[PDB]
């Protein structure tokens, strides 16, 4: 079946040009049109251009004239579009479609000068009911992700982990676990959290105060 | 350059029920509308073609209907696989554009948040910032208001909020607050609360704790 | 040839 495949994320620093990849299988490449389409995060859809592969026509939305350029590997039925001086306004998910209907997953690409920075963890036990919630606060790392779990994944249920949001050009991101008050802190319970960009693992044993 | 109109921004509905939503064009745009499905971390899927015409595949409890100016697309009897954003698009003049989109969430009972307030991590403090936490789990509806006070004002910066999407399971929401200050500014302050105004209640949630 | 939206998976 036919395929659109697109690295799930790129980093690009301001002013440094990106050129996002979409690589096409399963059907002949010079037969149907190439479209790329920017989403914002909560926003909505903006057509940027498409360009035929058989003969390299293209139509442009004119509001991104000087912003993308769309080009062609035919030999490996590759299309590329470029972003040049990227700015904080192109961070944004890019979905490579054809004819609409056969998608690519769509690159996240962030704009941004951060340096790779390994995360603070910091363990949220209760002040000082039924059941009792502990947290576990993630500040101050970059890129995205980091995998947070509970009791290395034993303990799954009753969690909350919330979206990573920029605390700076940082990012923090939290995870409420919820257990019956006589689970804790007869038994142990720990925060763990992976930044594989900056190679590092942590946990934090939750306390009582 | 062409504007498409979805309103309102977001549809509550029980499973079982039926929709329509709704999309109205800056300008005549005879057939050309198309709609599309996008769920959480997905990317789009086209569901109808040509303002009417079915997409192999797509469960024939989705129609779509229109002329030249409104549009609308009906699910009769939405299912909870239905759940998610909605948009239009028009392929009548380039550059082709979409609507904004109509997010279509799953209505269930009202539920207040379990709210639970957390002082900063001692060690945290040694870097000479303090974040104080509050998380309010498992409410509906999605719309909420929280409140920091500090000795019973109300604090506005620093604050940091993040929403989790509609639960899969039991179709609440969760929120989480951050409230960042100084340790000098933490530690010279020994009330903290955590206010949440919901449509539950007349009267907010409120947890808070004393410094020691 | 003009884009038809969906003509790759569905046809013109």
């Amino acid at each position: 079946q036919v395929q659109l495949q697109q690295p799930g994320a790129e980093l690009v620093r301001p002013g440094a040009s990106v050129k996002l990849s979409c690589k096409a299988s399963g059907y002949t490449f010079t037969s149907y049109w190439m479209n790329w389409v920017k989403q914002r995060p909560g926003q909505g859809l903006e057509c940027i251009g498409m360009i035929h592969p058989s003969d390299g026509e293209t139509r442009l939305n004119q509001k991104f004239k000087d912003k993308a350029t769309l080009t062609l590997d035919k030999s490996s039925s590759t299309a590329y579009m470029q972003l040049s001086s990227p700015t904080s306004e192109d961070s944004a998910v890019y979905y490579c479609t054809t004819h609409f209907d056969y998608w690519g997953q769509g690159t996240t690409l962030t704009v941004s000068s951060a340096k790779t920075t390994a995360p603070s963890v910091y363990p949220l036990a209760p002040v000082c009911g039924s059941s009792v919630t502990l947290g576990c606060l993630v500040k101050g790392y970059f890129p995205e992700p980091v995998t947070l779990t509970w009791n290395s994944g034993s303990l799954s249920s009753g969690v909350h982990t919330f979206p990573a949001v920029l605390q700076s050009d940082l990012y923090t991101l939290s995870s409420s676990v919820t257990v019956t008050s006589s689970t804790w802190p007869s038994q142990s319970i720990t925060c763990n959290v992976a930044h594989p960009a900056s190679s590092t693992k942590v946990d934090k044993k939750i306390e009582p105060r | 350059d062409i504007v498409l109109i979805q309103s309102p921004a977001t549809l509550s509905v029980t499973p079982g029920d039926s929709v329509s939503l709704s999309c109205r064009a800056s300008q005549r745009i005879s057939n050309n509308l198309h709609w599309y499905q996008q769920k959480s971390h997905e990317s789009p899927r086209l569901l109808i073609r040509y303002t009417s015409q079915s997409i192999s595949g797509i469960p024939s409890r989705f129609s779509g209907s229109g002329s030249g100016t409104d549009f609308t697309l009906s699910i009769n009897s939405v299912e909870t696989e239905d759940f998610g954003m909605y948009f239009c698009q028009q392929s009548n003049s380039w550059p082709f554009t979409f609507g904004s989109g109509t997010k279509l969430e799953m209505k269930r009972a009202d539920a207040a948040p379990t709210v639970s307030i957390f002082p900063p991590s001692s060690e945290q403090l040694t870097s000479g910032g303090a974040s104080v936490v509050c998380f309010l789990n498992n409410f509906y509806p999605k719309d909420i208001n929280v409140k920091w006070k500090i000795d019973g004002s109300e604090r506005q910066n620093g604050v940091l909020n993040s929403w989790t999407d509609q639960d899969s399971k039991d179709s609440t929401y969760s929120m989480s607050s951050t409230l960042t200050l100084t340790k000098d500014e933490y530690e010279r302050h020994n009330s903290y609360t955590c206010e949440a105004t919901h449509k539950t209640s007349t009267s907010p949630i409120v947890k808070s704790f004393n410094r020691n | 040839k003009p884009i038809i939206i969906g003509s790759h998976a569905y046809g013109d």
